């Protein structure tokens, strides 16, 4: 968000309108990793398994 | 009665559905339950193959 702020700050105004749809995706990419993904070392049961 | 209307669920009960949905699609078109090897996974997989290369290739013209 930093990013996209410095630039919007600087004036550059490219990330207006669909040009939005690259910091979007990959807001929306960093969530999937964080929250779902896979289980650790104490989490061996996993869909392939079981 | 038990199991009807819209009551509460867990994620082992919606992993544990979608194996019997699996086991039971092959029955119809193989008329066995072996399931040595899983051709309906992988065909599936595939088409999301097919999807995700169509998507990176229009996003690639955008980015140009």
């Amino acid at each position: 968000g930093g990013m996209v702020a410095m630039v919007f700050a600087s004036g550059s105004h490219v990330f207006g309108g669909i040009g939005s749809i690259f910091p979007l995706f990959m807001m929306v990419g960093i969530m999937m990793m964080m929250f779902r993904g896979m289980g650790g070392g104490q989490q061996q049961m996993s869909r392939p398994k079981l | 009665g038990s199991g009807y209307g819209l009551g509460l669920s867990t994620r082992t009960q919606v992993t544990g559905y979608q194996f019997l949905a699996r086991r039971t699609a092959m029955a119809l078109t193989r008329w066995r339950v072996r399931m040595e090897i899983e051709p309906g996974r992988r065909q599936t997989l595939a088409v999301v193959a097919s999807v995700s290369a169509a998507l990176v290739i229009c996003l690639g013209a955008l980015l140009w």
